[PDB]
């Protein structure tokens, strides 16, 4: 019985937040402090276990440690998608305007 | 049997353009 | 390819049918008088 | 030294780097050291693709077959981790480099069989104690090959995964369930398996190269059909590195 | 697409039984088995009242 | 060109179609069934 | 509708304070905007980044915020990221980089507040066009 | 393929040589009335 | 007469069938060729991926395509102007993947009819005729080079060259119009002018002279056979035919020079073609149709659309569908 | 009925190609000189 996995995944909490361990990049211009800087080392260490296992990136400054924990309500993790990781589409899915 | 039919069709033409060049009635001055 | 299997039917028979007019009515033509 | 100017056009971009036959000799391994793949390079000669069996099932064979996308075929500028392991065996493990490329082969009879002959994600190792890479070592491993397609790619009736329609819409009162397995587009992920046959070694410049044979499965064009089998024969070279 | 092997046909006594094949003239032709020697040990009856033979 | 000597007129009388028609129409009667099988 | 001053009135910084621009800043705005901006963000897009618009709930979102006359003229002479986290100057148009985008030079304080008012008042007539991109055309 | 690129090189310089020789023999003469534009 | 003498006699030679003259020399190999390999490759060549993108498009018959469908499909967009003739394929079967009939077929087509037109003078000087018949066909000639190679260089690659092939050729004009606004380029505008005028005055002037045919013939037969091939006496009255025509509009508006109305009839579409040729051959450079888009604007800033923003809109749906894996950033610049 | 669905082209132009050839024949036969 076949599924198209992307669909599938937008009923999940993928369509709801932004997930660490698929979004695209770019959904981290929704909110204030997280683009591109701890966008880039959030996709570049991923996938993570929980939201919370975010705080535990290496060389993080306090500064940045707070806006992830006032931006954690907008996180989630789902299981890695194969079909939204690869061909680095987490950092250039083909959408621009 | 659509690909025989417009190979044909076309292959009729291309007779045409032969014979209606080289077996057309000649153009006589009178 | 899924066809309409008439289409060859259609298309042969409306090649012959005027062109054997065409070609009756040239052949009778030739054959008149000089 | 050949510059740019000197090389395009010539199809030597797609070669990997040869060692003169004097190379034959050996690469110490300090296992207190560190080291690195800075550049590991994969020329294919040779695609084979499995013939799909008649019914007789009997042992399908491997068959030549005719590249027809030209000298784009070869990964090149890979870089990874060299890891020494405590029972002495090395374990390189890819981390970036050019480690893809879609391929079109053809076969007798004109089907042609696309596929992304890669090394994403190479994790090969070489038999135990190898206190210095020779003519003798081997690494052996495995790889990822993703869908040959992306998941924005469109199919020609604009039905797509991440992207498209997600019906017939030429057939808009066509039974469903027919086309399900063309509608209902699905992303592969396989995994490969690649020797690489060192046959010649610089010690002191850490250069190695050698052949290798690579297996993984062909473009299942989004679930529509079944993956073909390639196996891929070629050269490589790697050049090693303390780090 | 395939051959499905050669076929062997026995009785509940275990005697090999061989089908009579069709000659090139017969459109349709009887079932018919026979021992090794010949001898009728089954076939497909038409009329099953006064059948002695079926494979049943 | 000069003119070729060999040449005839060709003949077909009302007679001679009506009987051809009825060969082919009749060969088709009997025929077709075997096309169409 | 037309142009009114209701429209023209944008906020000035991030305290409550607003600023009522001219019908003749308007058109400066649009002016100066297209002379050194719009080669990349024609219609409030990001021709070279189009994950960054000029929408003004984008400009509100980013560090430090960027919704008010203030922050995007001081934008115009410091221009950061969308964090605030590296100053991009030498990448992108700005009076502290006036030496390497020529057509910087010769815009005054009074021109980076014109510029701004453009990008502040332009999608209250717009809306989603502004940003928008080709969707919205 | 190259002896397919050698025959298509000396086909196309047959043909050309054809053109260019052909027009240089006395092409404006080739005509029904004044001949002498020489 | 020497061999070579005698030959450049008979190629010249006004007594052939057909013409075959210098230009011939050229025309005849060179159209053969394109035309055999378009004819095989129309029936059996497999799909081409134009655009470079391991997407290959089925242009024969033998592979699924009908007459309207089919096409020779345009050379792959990784070898863009690179030129690519058989033998630089390291197969038949790569050639044909890449798309190397296209080239082969356009550019012996283009050669072939360069030549017909310069054959056209040849023969119009041999005959003691004047010379600008070929001038004509320079309208039509022209932009056939505009659509197989002044655009594809313009593009920098062939597989935007114009597909050899019907439904191909709608493609090409709807990607050109998602493009380049052509409908919206003044010369395209001046090709439509032409095309359509051309049909007009054909009919029209066809008509006329229909219209005034001075009776020779009886109602039992066609009115044709009141004209004789080669007879000296015009066969209408054009003093009928323009008395007509002239009380229709009014006089001056109607031509009582034979001469000067069939010089209009040569010069108004040939003319309007050529403007249509440089349309496409300027829009190859990218400088496109008239951009009235957000033109019109009210008092405080709104938008007002005009027809002109609904061409724009249907323009995005092309724009935003074509060669839907082709690209990978968000502008589309050549 | 699953017929042959060549049958009808097959039929129709066992009809027609001799039949014409003889109606053909006969009119440029009439259209002689009497
Ligand atoms: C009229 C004859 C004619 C002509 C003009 C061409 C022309 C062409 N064919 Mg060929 N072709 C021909 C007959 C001809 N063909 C025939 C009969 C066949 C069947 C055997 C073929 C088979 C064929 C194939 C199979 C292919 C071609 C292709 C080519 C092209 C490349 C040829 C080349 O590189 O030449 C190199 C030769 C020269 C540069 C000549 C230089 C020597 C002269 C003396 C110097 C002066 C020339 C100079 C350039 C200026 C011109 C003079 C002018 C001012 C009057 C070219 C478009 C290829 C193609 O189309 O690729 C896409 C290709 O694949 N052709
Ligand atoms: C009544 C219907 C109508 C009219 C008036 C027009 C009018 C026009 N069309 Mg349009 N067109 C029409 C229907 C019509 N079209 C249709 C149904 C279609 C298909 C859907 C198109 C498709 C079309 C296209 C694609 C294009 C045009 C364009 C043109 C223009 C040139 C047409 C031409 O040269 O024809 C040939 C006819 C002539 C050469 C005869 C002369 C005609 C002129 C215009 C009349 C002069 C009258 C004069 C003003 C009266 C003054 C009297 C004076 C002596 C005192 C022209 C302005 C083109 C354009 O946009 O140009 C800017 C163009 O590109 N038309
Ligand atoms: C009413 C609507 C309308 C009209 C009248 C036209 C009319 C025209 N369109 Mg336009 N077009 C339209 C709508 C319209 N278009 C729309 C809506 C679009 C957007 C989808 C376009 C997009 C478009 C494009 C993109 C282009 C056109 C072009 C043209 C022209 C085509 C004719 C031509 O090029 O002759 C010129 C003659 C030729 C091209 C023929 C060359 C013949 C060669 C030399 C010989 C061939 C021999 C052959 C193979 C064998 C012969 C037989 C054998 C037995 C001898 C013409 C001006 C084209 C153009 O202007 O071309 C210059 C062009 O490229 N149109
Ligand atoms: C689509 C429009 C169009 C076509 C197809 C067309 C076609 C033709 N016009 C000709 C002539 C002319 N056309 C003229 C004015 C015009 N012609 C126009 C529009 C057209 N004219 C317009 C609008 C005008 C007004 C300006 C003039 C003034 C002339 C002539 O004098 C000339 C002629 O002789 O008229 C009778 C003929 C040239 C003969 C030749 O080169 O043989 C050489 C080629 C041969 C024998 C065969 C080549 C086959 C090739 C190799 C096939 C492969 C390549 C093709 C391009 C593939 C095309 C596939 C399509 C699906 C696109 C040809 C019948
Ligand atoms: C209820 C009411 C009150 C009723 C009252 C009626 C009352 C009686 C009216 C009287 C008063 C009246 C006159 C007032 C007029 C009102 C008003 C002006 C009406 C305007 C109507 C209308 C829109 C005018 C349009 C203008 C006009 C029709 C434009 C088209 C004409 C066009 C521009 C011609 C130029 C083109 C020219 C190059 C054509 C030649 C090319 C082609 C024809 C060649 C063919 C050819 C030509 C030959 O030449 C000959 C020889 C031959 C062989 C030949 O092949
Ligand atoms: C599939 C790949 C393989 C391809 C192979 C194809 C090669 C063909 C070679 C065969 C040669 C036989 C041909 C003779 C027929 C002939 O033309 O004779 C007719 C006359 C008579 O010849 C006349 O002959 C006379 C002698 S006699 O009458 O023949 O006895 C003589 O007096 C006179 O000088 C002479 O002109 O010949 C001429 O008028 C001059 C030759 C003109 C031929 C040009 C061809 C133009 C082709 C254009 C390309 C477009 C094609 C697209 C299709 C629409
Ligand atoms: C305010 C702007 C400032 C000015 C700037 C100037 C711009 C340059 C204008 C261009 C000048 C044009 C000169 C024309 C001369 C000419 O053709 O003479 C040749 C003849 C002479 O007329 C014939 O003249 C004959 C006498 S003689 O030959 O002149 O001696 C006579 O016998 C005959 O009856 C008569 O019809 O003209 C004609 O045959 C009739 C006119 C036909 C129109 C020609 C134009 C070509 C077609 C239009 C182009 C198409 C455009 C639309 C696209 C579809
Ligand atoms: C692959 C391409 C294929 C295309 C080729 C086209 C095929 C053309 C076939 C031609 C056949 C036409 C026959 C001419 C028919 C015709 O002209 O007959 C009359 C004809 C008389 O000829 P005459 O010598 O009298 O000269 C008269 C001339 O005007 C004839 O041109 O006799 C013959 O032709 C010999 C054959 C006798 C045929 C008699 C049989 C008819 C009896 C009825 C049979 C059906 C009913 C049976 C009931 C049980
Ligand atoms: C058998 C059969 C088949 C069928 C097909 C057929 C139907 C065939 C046909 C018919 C046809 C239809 C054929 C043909 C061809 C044609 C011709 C043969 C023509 C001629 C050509 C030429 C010779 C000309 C040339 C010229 C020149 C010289 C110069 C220029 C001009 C021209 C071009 C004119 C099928 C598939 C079913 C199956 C198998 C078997
Ligand atoms: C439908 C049908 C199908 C198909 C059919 C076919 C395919 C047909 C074709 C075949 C064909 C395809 C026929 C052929 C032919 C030919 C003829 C009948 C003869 C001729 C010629 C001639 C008559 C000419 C004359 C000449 C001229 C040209 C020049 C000079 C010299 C001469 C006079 C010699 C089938 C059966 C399968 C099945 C069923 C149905
Ligand atoms: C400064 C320049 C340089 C150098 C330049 C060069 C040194 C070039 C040259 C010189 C030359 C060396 C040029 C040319 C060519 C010539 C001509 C263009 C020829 C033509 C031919 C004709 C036209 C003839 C005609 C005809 C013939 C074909 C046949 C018979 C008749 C007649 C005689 C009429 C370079 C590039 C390094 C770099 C940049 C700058
Ligand atoms: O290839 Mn045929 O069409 Ca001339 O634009 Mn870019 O490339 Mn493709 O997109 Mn749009
Ligand atoms: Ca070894
Ligand atoms: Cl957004
Ligand atoms: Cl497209
Ligand atoms: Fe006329």
């Amino acid at each position: 019985e076949l599924v198209n996995v992307v669909d599938e995944k937008l009923g999940t909490a993928y369509g709801e937040k932004i997930d660490l361990n698929n979004t695209n990049i770019a959904a981290f211009i929704q909110y204030r402090g997280l683009y591109p800087t701890l966008a880039k080392l959030i996709v570049k260490n991923a996938p993570y276990e929980s939201v919370e296992d975010v705080l535990n990136i290496p060389g993080l400054t306090e500064r940045q440690k707070q806006i992830l924990r006032e931006n954690l309500e907008h996180f989630t993790v789902t299981e890695v998608e194969t079909a939204l990781v690869e061909g680095g589409d987490r950092y250039n899915n083909g959408l621009y305007k | 049997m659509e690909t025989i039919t417009y190979v044909f069709i076309f292959a009729c033409i291309i007779a045409l353009f032969f014979f209606a060049i080289f077996f057309r009635e000649p153009p006589r001055i009178t | 390819m899924e066809v309409n299997q008439l289409g060859l039917i259609a298309t042969a028979l409306f090649v012959l049918v005027p062109s054997v007019f065409l070609i009756i009515l040239y052949v009778q033509t030739e054959s008149q008088q000089k | 030294t050949l510059t740019y100017d000197d090389i395009v056009g010539t199809g030597l971009a797609n070669k990997c780097p040869t060692l003169d036959d004097t190379a034959r000799g050996a690469y110490p391994i300090d296992s207190s050291q560190t080291y690195r793949i800075a550049r590991l390079c994969l020329q294919p000669t040779t695609f084979l693709v499995k013939e799909e069996p008649k019914n007789k099932r009997q042992e399908a064979e491997f068959v030549p077959t005719k590249l027809v996308t030209r000298e784009t075929t070869s990964l090149d500028q890979i870089q990874g981790e060299l890891k020494v392991n405590s029972d002495g065996s090395l374990t390189f493990v890819e981390e970036d480099g050019i480690d893809f490329q879609p391929v079109t082969v053809q076969m007798a009879g004109g089907e042609r069989i696309p596929l992304l002959f890669t090394v994403k994600n190479l994790v090969a190792s070489t038999q135990p104690n190898v206190t210095s890479i020779t003519t003798s070592t081997d690494f052996k491993g495995e790889f990822n090959v993703p869908s040959y397609r992306t998941a924005n790619f469109l199919d020609p009736k604009g039905r797509g995964l991440a992207s498209g329609y997600d019906s017939a819409i030429a057939l808009p009162q066509a039974k469903e369930e027919e086309l399900a397995r063309a509608n209902v587009k699905r992303f592969s992920l396989t995994k490969g398996q690649i020797s690489l046959n060192v046959a010649k070694v610089d010690g002191r410049t850490g250069e190695i190269a050698g052949t290798f044979e690579s297996e993984q499965l062909s473009d299942d064009d989004m679930g529509a059909h079944e993956p073909h089998e390639v196996k891929i024969q070629g050269v490589f070279y790697a050049s090693i590195e303390p780090a | 697409q395939a051959w499905k092997g050669h076929a062997v046909f026995r009785n509940k006594e275990g005697e090999e039984l061989f089908v009579r094949r069709m000659p090139a003239f017969f459109e349709s032709f009887p079932v018919i088995l026979t021992d090794k020697n010949g001898v009728v040990k089954a076939d497909i009856p038409f009329r099953r009242a006064e059948s002695k033979y079926s494979f049943e | 060109m000069e003119p070729n000597p060999n040449r005839q007129p060709v003949e077909l009388n009302r007679t001679s179609l009506y009987l051809g028609l009825l060969l082919i129409l009749v060969l088709a009667l009997l025929f077709s069934s075997y096309f169409f099988n | 509708a037309e142009l009114t001053p209701e429209v023209l009135t944008v906020p000035l910084n991030s305290e409550g304070k607003t600023i009522t621009l001219t019908e003749k800043q308007y058109l400066e705005g649009k002016r100066l905007f297209q002379y050194a901006c719009a080669s990349c963000h024609v219609g409030g897009i990001t021709k070279t980044n189009p994950s960054l618009d000029l929408r003004t709930e984008t400009l509100a979102l980013a560090t430090p915020p960027r919704d008010n006359i203030e922050g995007l003229v001081d934008y115009m002479k410091n221009p950061t990221t969308y964090d605030g986290e590296q100053e991009i100057a030498e990448v992108h148009p700005s009076l502290r980089s006036a030496d390497i985008f020529p057509k910087m030079r010769n815009l005054t304080e009074k021109d980076l507040v014109a510029i701004a008012g453009h990008i502040l008042v332009e999608p209250k007539i717009l809306g989603d066009k502004w940003g928008g991109g080709k969707v919205y055309y | 393929m190259e002896t397919l690129k050698i025959t298509v090189y000396i086909v196309v310089t047959f043909f050309v040589l054809l053109f260019v020789f052909g027009f240089l023999s006395g092409d404006p003469a080739r005509n029904p009335k004044r001949k002498d534009l020489e | 007469a020497n061999l070579w003498e005698r030959f450049c006699n008979w190629v010249t030679s006004t007594d052939n069938r057909l013409y075959v003259g210098w230009f011939g020399v050229i025309m005849i190999p060179t159209l053969l060729a394109a035309t055999i390999c378009f004819v095989i490759a129309f029936i059996a060549a497999p799909p081409v991926d134009i655009d470079g993108i391991r997407e290959p498009v089925s242009g024969s018959l033998l592979y699924g395509n009908n007459i309207i469908t089919g096409a020779v499909v345009p050379s792959s967009n990784a070898i863009g102007l690179h030129f690519y003739p058989i033998w630089e394929a390291a197969s038949l079967d790569e050639w044909l993947y890449n798309g190397g009939p296209y080239q082969l077929i356009i550019f012996h087509f283009l050669l072939g009819a360069s030549c017909y037109m310069g054959r056209q003078w040849e023969l119009s000087y041999r005959l003691g005729m004047r010379p600008w018949i070929c001038v004509a066909y320079s309208a039509p000639l022209a932009s056939a080079f505009a659509v197989f190679l002044i655009y594809p260089i313009g593009q920098g690659s062939f597989s935007d060259g114009m597909p050899l092939g019907i439904s191909g050729t709608f493609n090409f004009m709807i990607v050109f119009q998602a493009e380049h606004n052509i409908l919206m380029h003044p010369f395209h505008q001046l090709g439509v002018a032409g095309v359509f005028g051309g049909a007009l005055f054909c009919a029209m002037h066809g008509s006329l002279v229909t219209s005034s045919l001075i009776r020779e013939t009886t109602e039992t037969e066609s009115a044709n056979y009141g004209y004789k091939f080669g007879q000296e006496e015009e066969t209408y009255n054009i003093v009928a035919a323009h008395g007509y025509f002239g009380r229709l509009i009014f006089q001056y508006a109607s031509f009582n020079n034979s001469r000067s109305l069939h010089f209009f009839l040569a010069a108004w579409p040939v003319v309007g073609v050529w403007f249509a040729a440089l349309g496409i051959s300027t829009m190859a450079f990218n400088l496109n149709g008239f951009n009235f888009n957000h033109s019109v604007i009210d008092a405080k800033g709104n938008v007002i659309n005009t027809w002109a923003d609904i061409i724009n809109r249907a323009n995005l749906g092309m724009e935003v569908m074509h060669e839907r894996n082709a690209h990978n950033f968000p502008l589309d610049l050549a």
